[PDB]
DNA sequence: GCTTGACAAAAGTGTTAAATTGTGCTATACT
């Protein structure tokens, strides 16, 4: 309840105390793009579309798909297996095969770091 | 003089004892004494307000001690049917915070009106407006059900005096870097030119009005036919001969030093230094006189005589409100007899009872090569190995745990992503353990908070499943140390609500850090004499290639002579000389001479042995004449040799060259002060870091990152430049421009060209402002005509 | 290389109980 009857403060008013700025100019946007990791962001991508290509063609898609890269959206595993024509429970057998390739040393040092 | 502790410092003034030299505190106590109607302290000021409104009075043992209220956050007060009260030293603890009441001057010559006085008259508002319910209260009803309970909320009272100490000008928080800032922090005048400090010897009679010393009265003037001096003015040894001017910026910055780690009293003074030390409460007096029993760092206790006892804990370390160390040395031993009133232990700023404010230091007046030119300042490098200069100061740090909108904040060593070497410092509760050393960005408290829903991006959860982390549900919110800030953890202070700790509604645990360090003197900080001379340490020579005597005694610090045409400051020279004789003792040749020049002087002054402290009080001190014979005494060193001829001069050898330089150059010995602001905390730089919220400028907030701001005059210069380029660049991408400035840094770090700016964030809102004010602003391209900006 | 069924966890979905929220109302007389 006491947490409830609180009211806000002014950002209009004014906290200098000598050097009139006001509050509302102090406060650091959160969400606003950090510049270091849009671009390692981007980085970490290229990374990932390279270690993609040493995968199998349908090991590729499978792994995109189950995560949506390239459509932004997961898919359940009856649905991946709708779209390769196979049963829902293969999708997953091919997922572990290829994570255990991924978890190979070659394609995932790089990764660590990231 | 006339105190047991007092040391042997020797007065050359021609006239007697001054006065009773009041208490200087006395001011600030006796308003209190009769606001209060003290025993001690006739109708009080706290039962005459009441007269006043009777008809339309005690208080209970302090809560808690001040001691334990600084440490709990909470306000020294008596209840009174909670009423604060006012320490020893004066002063108000509100909050947590030691705070000064300042007396302000509301003349009708004039009047100033006493703490006692001010915080009457905040009483009355709170009982008018109180009685203004109070009326409506006993008007709206049948009668008798009223009692006087219901018919008064406090609720005014209450509010009026703690909206008084608060957001009030004249309750102010104590300037506490130094005992003397804090002294003469009490004792400040003010008005509605504006400010002043109080006389010496000034004496506030009953009512507020100045009484000079029997005491006069401000009319009484008219009737019948050193005073002039403040504490801080007072300090200054040549005062006379200084312009009012300096004086008073020398007194400025004699509030502004910073204690050192050994506090060595000044080689030549006045007779202020002991009473204004033991005055302002930051050094131990023995109440009752006696012997001590046990002598340790933390406490020290003395047998009286009378069979009492009585025992003193020293504060150590304590962080001021500035950031300086408070640290009290014990100066007694064991089996050593005691007098009342004699200093027991060491403040932060005094030796032996007297302020110690600065060193003493040999100086060498010559421009050494442009490195101390126009105001700067060239030191040995031994001022840096020998830790004369080093002064401590202590940082606090706070990070607590609360209720969320979304869950509960929770402070704990597990943190999301993290190597186990930055949580190698940590302890189980996740906060920094005692005696760790932290540098820019470590971890002082692991502290987390909930966080959803995330909706993470897809590229996060692919490695999220190759390395098998799952990603967790909460956000890290960990307190780091600021950018530029390193040192050694003195203690931590937990408050938890699982067991007792009435921390505010929603707060759930509270912890506090507190970071100290040595500050070696470095290059760039101030130093400044007690003249009005400061500039900056412009270089550190190594103690071999400095201009030494012909002792090999290589000299401490080297002052240029330019500042000294026409600017007069006659006496920083002065004390240098007074300073030398001090040092290394004379002998007055009056055997069959008894020359004139000593005729006005005092008996046995004629002798004094090496290393003796002088006192010269401002108004009258040691005369000019009598100077020069002192420097015609001026004993040998080690084998006998004379350093400094009556000039005060010496031939000095450039310990870089190895060849004497040509002309005699002045040498001697000066009091100077480190000041308060420090090359470390003073120096800033960012490349990138946080944006503010509602116009994307760059400001520092935590982790300091903090951007300079560019202003219209500088602009201005950009502009008659004719660098058309380099002004828009840092008004849109390095200021504004919210997909400029990340596109840069992408180049940057690419190689590729930096590209073009796009619309300042500023202008944009500029345009919506209009727009919200009814103006229908259209862009007018040439060819499409209307733009949105999107 | 892949599919089946058994199966359990998980996520929807409908059905109900609890809580929260919004509106009306209070008759000595009182401007």
């Amino acid at each position: 309840i006491q947490q409830y009857a609180r009211e806000p403060i002014s950002l209009d008013q004014t906290i200098g105390d000598e050097g009139d700025s006001q509050l509302g100019d102090f406060i650091e946007d959160s969400e606003a793009v950090v510049a270091v990791d849009a671009v390692s962001f981007t980085l970490l991508q290229d990374q990932l579309q390279s270690v993609l290509e040493t995968l199998s063609e349908r090991e590729a898609g499978v792994v995109r798909l189950r995560f949506g890269l390239t459509d932004g959206q997961p898919r359940t595993l009856d649905e991946i297996g709708q779209v390769y024509g196979v049963t829902r429970e293969r999708i997953r057998q091919i997922e572990s095969k290829t994570m255990s390739k991924l978890r190979h040393p070659s394609r995932s040092q790089v990764l660590r770091d990231y | 003089n006339s105190v047991p502790g007092a040391p042997n410092r020797v007065s050359f003034a021609k006239l007697r004892e001054p006065l009773e030299v009041p208490g200087l505190l006395d001011v600030q106590t006796d308003s209190f004494e009769w606001l209060v109607g003290s025993d001690r302290w006739p109708v009080g000021g706290l039962e005459e307000v009441l007269a006043e409104l009777s008809p339309i009075p005690r208080f209970d043992e302090v809560k808690a001690s001040v001691d334990e209220c600084k440490d709990k956050d909470m306000t020294y007060a008596a209840p009174l049917f909670d009423f604060p009260m006012m320490t020893e030293k004066g002063t108000f603890i509100i909050n947590g915070t030691e705070r000064v009441v300042v007396s302000q001057l509301v003349r009708s010559n004039r009047r100033l009106r006493t703490v006692g006085e001010l915080i009457q008259n905040q009483i009355r508002v709170g009982l008018s407006r109180m009685e203004r319910v109070v009326r409506e209260r006993m008007t709206t009803q049948d009668v008798e059900a009223i009692t006087p309970q219901t018919l008064i909320n406090i609720r005014p009272v209450v509010a009026a005096i703690k909206e008084f100490f608060g957001t009030s000008q004249l309750s102010q928080f104590m300037d506490q870097n130094n005992p003397l800032s804090g002294l003469t922090h009490k004792r400040r005048l003010l008005a509605l030119g504006l400010i002043g400090s109080l006389s010496v010897y000034a004496r506030v009679n009953p009512f507020g009005f100045i009484e000079t010393p029997d005491y006069l009265t401000a009319d009484e003037e008219d009737r019948h036919v050193r005073q002039m001096v403040s504490v801080a003015t007072a300090m200054i040894p040549f005062l006379e001969h200084d312009d009012a001017n300096r004086a008073l910026m020398g007194a400025n910055m004699q509030r502004q030093a910073v204690p050192l780690v050994r506090s060595e009293a000044p080689l030549v003074g006045t007779g202020m230094e002991l009473r204004a030390a033991i005055d302002a409460g930051d050094v131990v007096v023995a109440d009752k006189t006696g012997v001590i029993e046990e002598v340790s760092a933390d406490y020290i206790t003395v047998m009286a005589d009378d069979g009492t006892r009585q025992s003193y804990r020293l504060r150590k370390f304590a962080r001021s409100n500035h950031g300086t160390c408070a640290n009290q040395r014990p100066i007694v031993d064991a089996g050593q007899r005691v007098e009342a009133g004699q200093v027991i232990a060491d403040g932060p700023c005094t030796q032996n009872g007297e302020m110690a404010l600065g060193k003493n230091l040999l100086v060498a007046i010559m421009p050494w090569e442009g490195h101390n030119y126009e105001d700067a300042i060239i030191l040995s490098n031994r001022l840096v190995e020998e830790d004369v200069l080093t002064s401590i100061h202590i940082e606090e740090h706070e990070i607590d745990a609360r209720d969320t909108k979304l869950g509960a904040e929770e402070i704990t060593r597990d943190i999301p992503n993290v190597s186990d070497e930055v949580l190698a410092d940590l302890d189980e509760r996740g906060i920094v353990r005692i005696g760790a050393e932290v540098r820019d960005g470590d971890i002082l408290v692991g502290k987390v908070t909930p966080k959803g829903e995330t909706e993470l991006t897809p590229e996060e959860r692919l490695l999220r499943a190759i390395f098998g982390e799952k990603a967790r549900e909460v956000r890290d919110t960990s307190l780091k140390v600021p950018h530029g800030e390193s040192g050694k953890v003195i203690g931590i202070r937990v408050f938890s609500r699982e067991d007792d700790d009435e921390l505010p509604a929603g707060v759930n645990e509270l912890v506090r850090v507190y970071v100290a360090q040595k500050r070696k003197i470095s290059d760039g900080d101030k130093l400044a004499g007690r003249h009005g001379n400061k500039g900056v340490i412009g270089k550190i020579l190594p103690v071999e290639d400095m201009p030494f005597l012909p002792d090999g005694t290589p000299v401490d610090i080297i002052l240029n002579t330019h500042g000294v045409p026409r600017r007069m400051n006659i006496g920083q020279i002065l004390e240098t000389h007074l300073g030398w004789v001090a040092k290394a003792g004379w002998n007055i040749d009056v055997a069959a001479g008894v020359p004139d020049w000593a005729s006005k002087l005092p008996e046995e002054l004629y002798s004094a042995p090496a290393d003796s402290t002088v006192a010269t009080p401002v108004f009258d001190g040691a005369q000019e004449g009598e100077l020069a014979g002192l420097l015609g005494s001026t004993l040998p060193n080690r084998d006998g040799e004379v350093m400094v001829d009556a000039d005060g001069k010496s031939t000095l050898f450039d310990g870089r060259s190895g060849e004497p330089f040509p002309y005699p150059v002045t040498v001697g010995y000066m009091y100077i002060l480190k000041l308060h602001h420090l090359v470390d905390d003073k120096i800033h730089a960012r490349s990138t870091g946080p944006y503010s919220m509602i116009t994307q400028q760059p400001l520092g907030g935590k982790a300091q990152f903090g951007g300079q701001r560019f202003g219209e005059m500088e602009c201005w210069a950009m502009q008659a430049y004719g660098a058309a380029y380099t002004l828009q660049e840092l008004l849109t991408i390095k200021s504004d421009d919210t997909v400029g400035r990340v596109k840069v840094y992408e180049a940057i770090v690419k190689g590729e060209n930096i590209p073009e700016p796009g619309i300042p964030e500023s202008f944009k809102v500029l345009l919506k402002e209009l727009q919200s004010l009814c103006l229908n602003v259209e862009v007018l391209s040439s060819d499409g005509a209307a733009i949105e900006m999107r």
